[PDB]
């Protein structure tokens, strides 16, 4: 059995995900954010996401400290992110996808673009003279509807996994989903978390559901 | 009965040289009698079985000659007992014929299941391969002093140029048995790399300027230099000292 | 993917050796003040221009559609509009832009009314940007 | 006289005894044997039996030609005449084939003996590892022994009177292969009569000596003539008769045992076609005709 | 008799199918992807496909484990895709080929690439010090026509093939499809199945194409 | 009286024919192709290419229901039944190295596999060396008119063992993608003799 | 192959040790700055360097067609003007910029418009940042 867990991630300040590939122009972009290349919507990687709840998750169930290696962390999170050890390996429990935005239309009724331009700068202490930079940002109110894969091998372990997906969920609404976190970026927000059969049907299932939504 | 090596089935036939040439006229003529003669002969005899015999119940070795008589030699064993035993043959020649007459051999891997005749044919062609080599083409007759190891285009000898590719055979296993265990993936790089080299030499540039870059806390660039150094000079001796690295470490 | 600055139609490939020549043509003979003077544009200035294009371009360029809407359009003719100030207020500006064909390379785009059009001639201005700090100098 | 040079577009197996060995030349009852086997199949054996047996065509076997050089098996001389210089040892043994127009030099002395080996270099025999695939037994991995040429390389056949019919089964010859396993993706040639000048003289010359140029055994009548100061070595021509037409099973036949193509004999004895396959219902002929080239010492 | 199995594989998230060395720089792709070697266009090997398919389905036919080696997973699953057990050499119904990129020319028609590098990093805990990752992707939205040739060793489990055949397509939706599916990449969908014979005209292969196509 | 019949290969997913086992290092290419002895260049053996044609055309003439046409295409030599041959297949040179060149590509490619445990759930990384799609092969296969009423079935059935290659492979991995193949330019032309109906038979592989 | 530097010339096996003759070379007799010196390239300047040359290498290495098509020749050009621009910045970039004559290999590029060509030089550049690893550091 298989299940899906479904949502939607919306940003509450501007969200910005590194990665370049091309043409970064000498007067209009210095980190533009991650794209879908294809319909050059933007994205967030399934990477990102599940490195940053890998690591809050890790980080609140060890002892609120985490200095390890990834193939070192808590049985839970070695059995929902997997672990490459060698004699021990976890298959994961958690397939990631990567996250298109999907409130498109919605953002272009409000006749603004999914992406906004935001100009910093940093002062050094010495001169008091300002190196500006230019950073692409997805707009605060952009949705992200996701979909993450949950493989339900052990039919009785499976509610402290979805508790622990829950907990690393309102760890991320409490921090930020990459880049600039700290100076003001990267705010997110979860809702409509619901999770669904793949196919056929799972017996707790309308627990999964309550222990999700609350 | 190996437990890190290769699946391989390796051979040796050693065949001493211009033997008939010193029996007609090896021998002073001075110093020529019939007791002198049987002398020389039953020595060589005596050497060839009896000594065959007593160098490989010296110690633990998988050998299983099949014949030793005289001025010839046939063994088949496990492949690095082969190898490791070839050079005990030729220092104990060496030192039995006081370094007056030369040997020639060939080494061939063969399959559990591979034709014996066509074992022996391979492995007669790659000494007759041994028996024809010549530094260079200008003195009348050849050395007959080489050694063919697995292929009749390879025609290495027992002098320092074995010397040269044993001492890297000793420095490579000492040194790369123990890398980081995921840089090693090079090491099939630089052999499919070498394998030839004339062609495209923009590769091998390449792989050097990518040596030249690989930069950590390891052993440093000594020997990560090194392999460079006798990367240029010393090319079918490299890529023949590797191979037998590899087949002697080879996870099989 | 062709413009058409001054009497010979740039193309996407020769976009920076043409900016090249402009400005090494414009720092070799500079224009000539008013009152017995000589001064060029100033670094501020032609930043300025380039931050107009910046804002239409920050836009054109997160998007796969081959001809720029009305919007894009109405902002090039905006752009164009303050060209024309800029020249009518400073005439080392309007020495600036005349030198160059970058009013015939804004017309040229506002013809042509395709992405790629405003593409190059963004290409082309930064270009121009890239040569007065490489020239010009600082 | 007649050069019927073959050149070869798949490597070759011309085995011996086994099949997981090649050698690099077909003898002349192979040729025969083929030729018999074509005449068979457009029904004109009987008059091709009457050619070889009247010696209207008579041929030695394939011997190795490279760039126009006409190589001939090392032949088979006494060596009395030699002692007195070079190497009258080893250093001549590993010499195989030495090259026809050179022969009176090589007879007479003055032929290097290490520059021809590496002079002589025609491909390499090949291991083939095939299989009889099974859909539910194990698979049983048997190796063919072939043999390529080189790219200006084949071998070639000395014929006298090349005869219409003999041109006529070579043609068929061409799309049916020669060798081992010719069915298979190995025997394949094509192949020019190709008269030739420098070559017949060798042969219109005269000698005291003779060289077997083809596998031959004498009659009865000749044994002891031939058999006087001849330096020669015997060879078993048997293995299984290739008909589906003979004995209803898979039956050897009579071994036959010739003198080599390289010996060389004082008296010109003419050898005979031999009924090797008697208790089946067609003639299975070894042709052991002889062939030879005159010398003098 | 031989059918053939038609369909399109859609990249619904960037896939990393590959594994093959083709001359890389030091920082361009760290990780390329497996291409056709003659038209450089990238490539889904029939061994891949066939491989995550088979671990689906087996484990997906027991259900849920799958310890054992693939001579002994399951009758079903030996006569689909092979058994080579001694006592019981199996033929494999599915023959499986490689697949190539089919839409190029739809993917040129938004002036996008084949693939895409997508820049990841690692972050030590003890140090709190990044490491990135290059690896090449093909763009979501591409589509890989496949064929897969089916051979009909007796009409009286055809029905039952194309069901397990259809189960591992479904099973293959909400998995992925080899690389970095855990982490975002590598999820793929099936669409416009078909079986059609190859030479003839199978009496029941109706069922099998509205079986195939749901 | 001997008839060939042309025609050309072209590999369509790779191709791994064949194990000359020599020359493996630690990564190495851990299956090597057939090749040239002497220009190395891959090539499909005729036997190969014969045994394949053989199983399909046997596996399909009889259908589980060797016959005379399968005895009498390829050989015989069981116990009694005796049938010499009427096919005489040929070893296939790779023809596409001028066309192969214009790419800057080998011949030949080197497949990255492997296989993931099921109970350790450990991989193990295989290199299997692969001729590349795209590449040609003609070849020639030689048929000797033994008896001239059979001749329209059997190039019916050699047309119909090549189009039952066509919805299969031809060597190696081939269930795992590998060694899928085409044909065209399928053509028969009389060599030596003359047949009038040379004509239906060239219609016979054009089809 | 034929890619002109200047003052030699580089064929396609003889980048690297010209790159590591060009490291050498800026690795001594540092670059002077207005106080006399001495600092040296960062690792973070030869970066945008590498990248800029890997976001037309990732383009071009899985392709077949013996002359670059007119995008990839833009946005070579494109790198010229990024580098001309850049080196107008800092003058510790503009000395390993001339030193390393980049600028010739990429005008060379754009000059025999060919595959191959553009590999050798991205070969190059790529030796070249190799070079300066293990040389320096920071
Ligand atoms: N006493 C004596 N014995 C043998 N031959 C003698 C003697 N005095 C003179 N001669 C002459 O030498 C040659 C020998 O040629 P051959 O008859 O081929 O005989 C073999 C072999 O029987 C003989 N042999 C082998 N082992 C011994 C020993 N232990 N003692 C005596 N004799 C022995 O030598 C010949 C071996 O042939 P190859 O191995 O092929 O020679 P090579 O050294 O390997 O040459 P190369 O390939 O390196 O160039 C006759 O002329 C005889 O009258
Ligand atoms: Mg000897
Ligand atoms: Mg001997």
């Amino acid at each position: 059995m298989k299940l899906v867990i479904e949502g939607t991630i919306v940003l509450k300040t501007g969200m910005h995900i590194g990665g370049s590939s091309d043409f970064s122009a000498i007067g209009a972009v210095d980190s533009p954010v991650v794209r879908d290349t294809l319909t050059r919507l933007p994205l967030i990687p399934g990477s990102s996401l599940k490195g940053k709840m890998r690591y809050l998750l890790a980080k609140e169930l060890n002892n609120g400290i985490l200095l390890n290696e990834p193939n070192n962390d808590q049985d839970e999170i070695l059995r929902l992110f997997g672990s490459s050890e060698k004699d021990k390996i976890r298959r994961a429990r958690l397939k990631f996808n990567d996250i298109k935005l999907s409130n498109l239309a919605e953002l272009e009724t409000f006749n603004v673009s999914s992406t906004e331009v935001k100009f910093e700068n940093t002062i050094n202490r010495k001169t008091a003279v300002a190196n500006p930079r230019q950073i692409e940002r997805v707009i605060a109110g952009s949705k992200f509807d996701f979909e993450i894969f949950y493989n339900l091998d052990d039919i009785k372990e499976v509610e402290k996994d979805f508790e622990n997906i829950k907990q690393g969920f309102d760890l991320l609404e409490f921090d930020y989903l990459g880049g600039h976190g700290t100076r003001g970026s990267g705010r997110i927000a979860f809702e409509n978390l619901s999770v669904i059969t793949a196919v056929g049907n799972f017996e707790k299932i309308n627990t999964l559901n309550e222990i999700l939504g609350a | 009965e190996v437990e890190v090596g290769i699946n391989r089935l390796g051979v040796l036939r050693a065949d001493v040289d211009n033997l008939g040439q010193a029996f007609i006229n090896g021998i002073p003529d001075d110093y020529l009698s019939i007791s002198r003669t049987a002398t020389f002969s039953r020595a060589m005899s005596r050497f060839f079985k009896n000594y065959l015999n007593q160098l490989l119940a010296e110690k633990s070795y998988k050998i299983n000659v099949i014949y030793a008589g005289g001025d010839d030699l046939f063994m088949i064993g496990a492949w690095q007992d082969i190898l490791d035993f070839s050079i005990v043959l030729k220092q104990k020649f060496a030192d039995f014929t006081q370094n007056k007459l030369s040997i020639s051999a060939g080494i061939g891997m063969f399959r559990e299941k591979y034709p014996v005749a066509r074992m022996a044919s391979l492995t007669g062609d790659l000494e007759d391969a041994a028996k024809d080599y010549k530094p260079d083409e200008r003195a009348v007759q050849a050395t007959k002093n080489a050694v063919t190891l697995f292929d009749a285009t390879n025609v290495f000898s027992w002098d320092t140029l074995e010397n040269d590719i044993f001492v890297k055979l000793d420095a490579i296993t000492k040194n790369f048995e123990k890398l980081d265990e995921t840089g090693k993936a090079f090491i099939y790089r630089l052999i499919d790399l070498l394998r030839g080299v004339n062609e495209n030499q923009q590769i091998n540039i390449a792989r050097l300027a990518y040596t030249l870059s690989r930069m950590e806390e390891k052993i440093g660039k000594t020997f990560a230099q090194e392999l460079y150094n006798w990367a240029n000079a010393d090319r079918k001796t490299l890529i023949m000292a590797l191979e037998i690295y590899i087949l002697k470490t080879r996870e099989r | 993917t062709e413009l058409k600055i001054g009497n010979e139609k740039v193309n996407s490939t020769n976009f920076g050796d043409f900016a090249e020549k402009a400005i090494r043509g414009i720092n070799h003979k500079p224009f000539v003040n008013s009152k017995g003077g000589e001064q060029k544009i100033t670094t501020s200035k032609i930043r300025g221009i380039l931050e107009l294009v910046n804002k239409v371009y920050n836009r054109v360029i997160n998007t796969n559609d081959v001809e720029l809407s009305e919007n894009i359009l109405a902002d090039i003719a905006y752009i164009k509009v303050k060209i024309a100030y800029e020249s009518g207020r400073e005439p080392v500006v309007k020495d600036f832009i005349q030198r160059t064909a970058f009013t015939a390379a804004i017309t040229d785009v506002m013809n042509q009314r395709t992405r790629e059009s405003f593409l190059l001639f963004a290409r082309y201005v930064e270009s121009l940007i890239a040569y007065f700090k490489f020239y010009g100098g600082k | 006289m007649k050069i019927i040079k073959l050149y070869f577009e798949s490597p070759v197996h011309f085995g011996e005894k086994r099949l997981s060995e090649s050698k690099i030349t077909f003898s002349a009852d192979t040729l025969f044997s083929a030729l018999m086997i074509e005449a068979v199949g457009l029904g004109k054996e009987d008059e091709f039996y009457q050619l070889a047996s009247n010696n209207l065509v008579k041929f030695s076997d394939a011997f190795p030609f490279i760039d126009q050089y006409y190589y001939i098996p090392k032949p088979m001389f006494n060596l009395k005449l030699e002692k007195e210089d070079e190497n009258p040892s080893k250093a001549f043994k590993k010499l195989l084939y030495v090259p026809i127009d050179s022969l009176e030099d090589y007879l007479s002395g003055g032929l290097d003996a290490y520059f021809e080996r590496e002079s002589f270099n025609l491909g390499k025999l090949a291991l083939s590892e095939k299989v009889q695939q099974h859909d539910f037994k194990d698979s049983e991995p048997y190796n063919v022994g072939t043999f390529t040429f080189k790219e200006n390389t084949g071998l070639y056949v000395l014929i006298e009177q090349t005869h219409p019919l003999l041109e006529e089964l070579l043609e068929n010859l061409q799309y049916s292969g020669i060798g081992g396993k010719r069915n298979s993706g190995y025997g394949k040639f094509k192949f020019e009569i190709l008269e030739d000048s420098d070559i017949e003289d060798l042969f219109s010359a005269k000698g005291n000596r003779k060289i077997l140029l083809s596998g031959a055994l004498p009659k009865d009548a000749e044994l002891e003539q031939a058999l006087k100061n001849a330096s020669y070595l015997l060879e078993r021509r048997g293995g299984f008769v290739q008909s589906d037409t003979y004995a209803t099973n898979l039956v050897k036949k009579q071994d036959l045992y010739v003198f080599k193509s390289g010996s060389t004999f004082e008296n010109s004895f003419d050898g005979d076609i031999y009924q090797v396959g008697k208790k089946g219902n067609h003639p299975v002929y070894k042709y052991a005709k002889s062939f030879f080239l005159e010398v003098s010492v």
